[PDB]
């Protein structure tokens, strides 16, 4: 029973780690989706010059 | 003939003159192209990231 209790604790423990590591994952890709697009206003500006 | 020299002068002031104005025009176009030559390099990066 405590070896069992231990196993299965431990299978909840490592699967939540998992699930936190997976959101920083976003991080670089909407650093990398703003500084793409913003130059689309600047391309804006310089088709109404 | 001396009205006819007078008159003459008129269609290449013109014809220069616009001709002139479009090579200020056209230089806007080759400028804009930088942006999407940016934006083509600001996105490969991103499927290797």
């Amino acid at each position: 029973q405590f070896g069992s209790t231990l196993l299965s604790l431990l299978e909840r423990k490592d699967s939540l780690s998992f699930d936190a590591y997976q959101m920083i994952q976003s991080g670089d890709l909407y650093r990398f989706s703003i500084d793409l697009q913003q130059q689309d206003i600047d391309i804006n500006k310089a088709s109404l010059e | 003939v001396s009205e006819s020299y007078r008159r003459r002068r008129q269609e290449w002031e013109l014809q220069y003159k616009q001709a002139e104005w479009e090579v200020n025009s056209v230089e806007q176009q080759i400028n804009l192209q930088n942006m999407q030559i940016k934006a083509a390099n600001k996105r490969l990066e991103q499927v290797e990231a």
